[PDB]
């Protein structure tokens, strides 16, 4: 069924670059938008940033604003989050999630990003 | 920014029992709520959406209520799979804010 | 600042077995939006009966966009007698301050064949 499979989750230094990229499969993607949410290890769920669907509407979080970049491709049915300025405290799982409506639908199992030296 | 607060922190019980947790958000939102169930090392299951409706395959002992600032959810026949953190998120305002998170125990 | 969708027509009556068809026309403002079909129960209880963009996972309700970016057609297949009632259509301003706001709600007769 729905599917949604993230990528990219890799140990970067602090102050680095990096890209997250969601397979969407299962639906159709153009249609509904998505977010990005993320669970700090030993902390809640926090809300990054969303897109619209088409691309016109971006929504983006206090913490990241400036530093995140939410896009989509729908001709390959994929989801990036670019990742700037790296910090300690952006360390964390994030989850690709299915937007589109007042409710998040399915979330992918999640990429595990480390910021360390 | 609209701040969601969760109660219990954690909860303990045991097979069979009706367990109420509860919600609170710092202003108004009115059905725009929705509830989550996280297992450890996986991914969030939405359970309730609009603060009462059921999301599909969720079973019918998961039920929510509430408007406004405080909101409910019941289990109303607590199961051995159930075990696990829920969380509350509202849906009216960007931010998305989520709440703390409640912890259900085997006990 | 943002228009409520309207729900034409007012009274669409069509025979059982028949496909009747509604037109729920949007002009959306930003494309952060949600249409929702919704069927008047007793006591004015709001029932979701479909919604664009399509959930795909009860399929005779459908809707289908036009080529342009404001009509809806919202269709039963194969009415029956018990599908008469008051229908309306809802738009959600999601992204941000959600806020369902609805159209005129129209009357579906199913007659006897």
């Amino acid at each position: 069924e729905v599917q949604l499979l993230e990528s990219g989750g890799v140990l970067v230094q602090p102050g680095g670059s990096l890209r997250l990229s969601c397979a969407a499969s299962g639906f159709t993607f153009s249609n509904f938008g998505m977010t990005w949410v993320r669970q700090a290890p030993g902390k809640g769920l926090e809300w990054v940033s969303g897109i619209s669907g088409g691309g016109r509407d971006t929504y983006f979080a206090d913490s990241v604003k400036g530093r995140f970049t939410i896009s989509r491709d729908n001709s390959k049915n994929t989801l990036y989050l670019q990742m700037n300025s790296l910090k300690g405290e952006d360390t964390a799982v994030y989850y690709c999630v299915k937007w589109g409506n007042i409710y998040f639908d399915y979330w992918g199992q999640g990429t595990l990003v480390t910021v360390s030296s | 920014d609209i701040q969601m607060t969760q109660s219990p922190s954690s909860l303990s019980a045991s097979v069979g029992d009706s367990i109420t947790i509860t919600c609170r958000a710092s202003l108004s939102i009115n059905t725009f709520l929705n509830w989550y169930q996280q297992k450890p090392g996986k991914a969030p299951n939405l359970l309730i959406y609009a603060a009462s409706s059921l999301h599909g395959g969720v079973p019918s002992r998961f039920s929510g209520s509430g408007s406004g600032t405080d909101f409910t959810l019941t289990i109303r026949t607590l199961q051995p799979e159930d075990f696990a953190t829920y969380y509350c998120q509202q849906s009216s305002n960007t931010p998305f804010t989520f709440g703390p998170g409640t912890v259900v125990d085997f006990r | 600042p943002w228009n409520p969708p309207t729900f034409s027509p007012a009274l669409l009556v069509v025979t059982e077995g028949d496909n009747a068809t509604f037109t729920c026309s949007f002009s959306n403002t930003s494309e952060s939006f949600v249409l929702n079909w919704y069927r008047m129960s007793p006591s004015n209880q709001t029932d979701k009966l479909a919604a664009f963009p399509e959930d795909r996972s009860d399929c005779r309700f459908r809707v289908t966009q036009l080529p342009n970016g404001r009509d809806f057609h919202m269709s039963v297949v194969r009415a029956r007698r018990n599908d008469s009632g008051t229908y309306l259509c809802g738009a959600i301003s999601l992204a941000p301050k959600a806020q369902i706001k609805e159209s005129l709600r129209a009357e579906l007769r199913v007659t006897e064949r």
